[PDB]
RNA sequence: CGCGACCUCAGAUCAGACGUGGCGACCCGCUGAAUUUAAGCAUAUUAGUCAGCGGAGGAGAAGAAACUAACCAGGAUUCCCUCAGUAACGGCGAGUGAACAGGGAAGAGCCCAGCGCCGAAUCCCCGCCCCGCGGCGGGGCGCGGGACAUGUGGCGUACGGAA
RNA sequence: CGGCCCCCGGCGCGCCGGGCCCGGGUCUUCCCGGAGUCGGGUUGCUUGGGAAUGCAGCCCAAAGCGGGUGGUAAACUCCAU
């Protein structure tokens, strides 16, 4: 029974919602449970980073965002073949590897290669034996590092490029942004139909010959 | 605070603030928005016009990511950049014309609401308005698109 | 090998060579009981693709399933309620008939566990299926690292819970926009999350 | 001039170069290998044709392709699979007539 | 019921507002005695001692 | 008119094991209403909810795309927020009502059939010896049996693989 | 960040008896796909899914530069995955 200017409300309480009420008094205990397991996870892998393997440079789909850079699922095999690391060795060394990721662009490929190239430089690979085999690390690199890396390894900086204050020329001033935008909007709508008027007229030019 | 509630002042009154002739029954008018067309029609007509009926076409799988287009006006344009950018303008005998990247901050279309101070600029946006251009071109700037 | 030709021969079921074979088999299995053990698979390549290996402990059965839908188990009328639920004849059972064959195989043989089943013929009144059973305690499976996962007590009676391929299709689970349900744990879990009103500490 | 990367119209999107890459092996599936082609003709040689195809043999003989296509559409399914059924059966007529006119 | 609104959330600026007024009221000894504390012999109300 | 293999099917107080039943707060697979609302009521709503049935586990289920997207593209599954009380459904009435993306918690990938190549190169059981045996295992010896060519084991699975 | 005495567990080191002598890159030659299943018609249930989201009974029932998907049914053509 509405009276004197309320909104037409549609509460979804017509079901027996009281049997399925989810209380959140577990929130502080769940935070301790997650945190005490997070510290325990980091103590089992003593020299390894707590966050885990390295994540790639990934741009957003869904043109709403279209500019933000996320932390991806893993490095693709096309990115790994450039850097020279086999796909079954990158998992063991601490590189996230997924086979599903395609690579349509080129600048994003070198972004992930450069991320992997300088990652191998700062990586401290411990030898399997105490007597170090070939292509391990020197004993001088070990003793000054007995700590992990809190947070994600190489945190991804959403960076922009600073522009130089350009001097506007008259050649730029003649450009009409609204007039060109409306022209391109009309060309996209009429691109398919204009291909019909040309082809039947060209077929009508065949009637001139035949 | 139940001690500030109206129920504490109603202790003693027989009807408890809900009428003596018509008692507070369970649901006199009906549960919810009962009777949109019947017996509650006047309230729906003179307070919520256009509540009933269909209008327009139906778009089945509508995604908000395609129709994302945040707008910014020319009056709030120099707030996109720092204060030292605009004070280092109309100076040095060059016409510095600093570049303001609209897409970098998180806006797409630039609208022409407001008054633009007299300083030529370069604006980088995915969309523009007709009235937006003539204010910038009237000042002496230039618009550059980006994708 | 010969496994490729046997596969592609069985895809031409309308061809007259297969109509003779499907006629003789469906006649033969109709004279037997509704549930009995087969010693060797009628379709060897189809059994191997579903996980059957010809070694010790891999048992197969054959179960006859009556053809038709599901008549509602109520008396003559006696469907008291709104006129929606007055239909009893044209009702279809939500689970597949092949999954019923797996269900009945494990009900009779509770010691073994079903891997999967496959089609061996049908009649207008009956459907015939062959279900692969695995001894969990036979040392040929018990000592094999590829097949001792079924010996775990998690996979107790997969036919009851719809974990086989015939029961997985009836649940309507999968990836993508085509389903938009079973997006939690199962279809029941998808209904749960959308109906439990989450009340926080601070709201 | 004024070649700007417009957001709409026949060239929309940010201008990025595309690297040439080999196609995935997942995309290979469905290609006819000569070995499975060597298997498939023997199966068609042994078990023969289906009853619905053998009825459609004569409609191709009398040049009644519109009714033949309508029969396959009611018998197989959609028009894409109904069309593709027709020419390979029409290739049976071409192979059999050539093998008979020797 | 268990799902009554037990917890109340206050804005961080408001939570930081009262602590600035609580620390500033630790001075002005008329406030401290009005609480009831015996301060008459304290040499100075902002008692700062060493790190020892 | 018999013997001897093979296939199908029996009898076992045969030798050695396995399942039944209970609990069932959470989960999975079915079956499954009417109270109630729509001021009546029949679609709708209650609700795939109550009841009934079967099945386990300490978690279960799901899970590594016949995916989302149309982007300068993301990338197993599970949970929270947000999208959202939105697109959409509805005697378009009551009401019902998701999903993408993004930020997080966690994050691990793989194995077969087939295609092939290796002298069945494989596996189960019985007897003897050594070790330890109160979650019956490791090695050796046995023209000691059986399974297996109606296909066991190794390489090998879409990220290509093999020679 | 106290003490004493038992029992159990995992991580390290050594010994014995075994199994295993298993890489990557370039070039050449080969192979690679799961059927009464997809799909279509119809029926019933369900779903926000609306010219049918999903699940089932019946009938028809495949192909391999193929098939599935690209939220309006159908035909043609480029594509994307």
């Amino acid at each position: 029974a509405p009276s004197r200017n309320g909104m037409i409300l549609k509460p979804h309480f017509h079901k027996d919602w009281q049997r399925r009420v989810a209380t959140w008094f577990n929130q502080p205990a769940r935070k301790i449970r997650r945190r005490k397991a997070r510290q325990a996870r980091a103590r089992r892998i003593a020299p390894r980073p707590a966050s885990g393997p390295l994540r790639p440079i990934v741009r957003c789909p869904t043109v709403r965002y279209h500019t933000k850079v996320r932390a991806g699922r893993g490095f693709s095999l096309e990115e790994l073949r450039v850097a020279g690391i086999h796909k079954k060795v990158a998992r063991t060394i601490g590189i996230s590897v997924d086979p599903r990721r395609r690579n349509k662009s080129t600048e994003s490929l070198q972004a992930n290669v450069q991320r992997l190239k300088e990652y191998r430089s700062k990586l401290v690979l411990f030898p399997r034996k105490p007597s170090a085999p070939k292509k391990g690390d020197s004993s001088a690199e070990e003793l000054k590092l007995a700590t992990q890396l809190t947070g994600p390894v190489m945190p991804i900086r959403n960076v922009f490029k600073k522009e130089k204050a350009r001097v506007i020329t008259e050649e730029e001033k003649n450009f009409k942004a609204f007039a060109s935008l409306r022209m391109a909007r009309a060309n996209a709508r009429l691109f398919g139909i204009r291909a019909k008027r040309a082809k039947e007229a060209a077929e009508q030019d065949v009637e001139k010959k035949k | 605070p139940s001690r500030l509630r109206k129920t504490r002042k109603l202790r003693g009154h027989v009807s408890h603030g809900h009428g003596r002739i018509g008692k507070h029954r369970k649901h006199p008018g009906g549960r919810g928005n009962a009777g949109g067309m019947h017996h509650h029609r006047i309230n729906f007509d003179k307070y919520h016009p256009g509540y009933f009926g269909k209008v327009g076409m139906r778009h089945y799988h509508l995604k908000r990511n395609q129709s994302f287009c945040p707008t910014v006006n020319l009056d709030k344009l120099w707030t996109l950049v720092s204060e030292q950018t605009r004070v280092n303008a109309a100076k040095n005998k060059t016409g510095a014309a600093p570049i303001i990247d609209v897409v970098r901050s998180g806006y797409y279309k630039v609208l022409g609401k407001g008054k633009l101070p007299k300083q030529p600029v370069i604006v980088k946006a995915k969309f523009f308005s007709r009235r937006a251009e003539e204010k910038i071109k009237g000042v002496g700037g230039a618009c550059v698109l980006v994708a | 090998g010969a496994y490729k030709y046997i596969q592609e021969l069985w895809r031409k079921k309308q061809s007259d060579v297969m109509r003779f074979l499907l006629r003789v088999r469906c006649w033969q299995y109709r004279q037997l009981s509704a549930l009995h053990r087969a010693p060797r698979p009628t379709r060897p390549d189809k059994a191997r693709r579903l996980g059957y290996k010809a070694k010790q402990g891999y048992v197969i059965y054959r179960i006859r399933v009556r053809r038709g839908g599901r008549k509602r188990p109520v008396p003559k009328g006696a469907t008291y309620g709104k006129p929606v639920h007055h239909g009893v004849n044209q009702l279809k059972f939500a689970r597949s008939l092949q999954s019923v064959a797996e269900e009945r195989a494990g009900r009779h043989c509770g010691a073994l566990r079903v891997l999967n089943s496959y089609w061996v013929g049908e009649d207008s009144t009956y459907k015939f299926f062959e279900v692969i059973l695995i001894d969990p305690f036979h040392k040929a499976i018990r000592r094999n690292p590829d097949t001792q996962w079924i010996t775990k007590p998690v996979h107790k009676h997969r036919e009851m819970r719809g974990l086989t391929s015939a029961g997985r299709k009836s649940r309507g689970l999968g990836k993508g926009h085509k389903f938009h349900h079973t997006i939690g744990g199962s279809r029941r879990a998808a209904w749960r999350r959308r109906n439990t009103l989450q009340l926080h500490r601070y709201r | 001039a004024l070649r700007y990367p417009m957001a709409v119209g026949l060239n929309k999107g940010h201008k990025v170069t595309k690297n040439v890459s080999k196609p995935r092996h997942s995309r290979r599936r469905g290609r006819l290998t000569k070995h499975t082609k060597f298997v498939r003709d023997m199966i068609r040689e042994v078990c023969g044709f289906a009853p619905y195809e053998r009825r459609a043999m004569e409609l191709l003989k009398v040049s009644k392709d519109k009714r033949a296509l309508k029969f396959i559409k009611k018998r197989v399914g959609t028009h894409i699979r109904a069309k593709r059924k027709r020419e390979e059966l029409s290739s049976v007529l071409a192979a059999m007539r050539k093998a008979a006119a020797k | 019921k268990t799902w009554r609104r037990w917890h109340r959330r206050v804005n961080t600026t408001q939570k930081r507002y009262a602590i600035c007024s609580a620390l500033a009221a630790s001075a002005l000894p008329a406030l401290v005695m009005s609480k009831g504390h015996r301060i008459e012999e304290v040499p100075e109300l902002p008692l700062v001692v060493e790190d020892k």
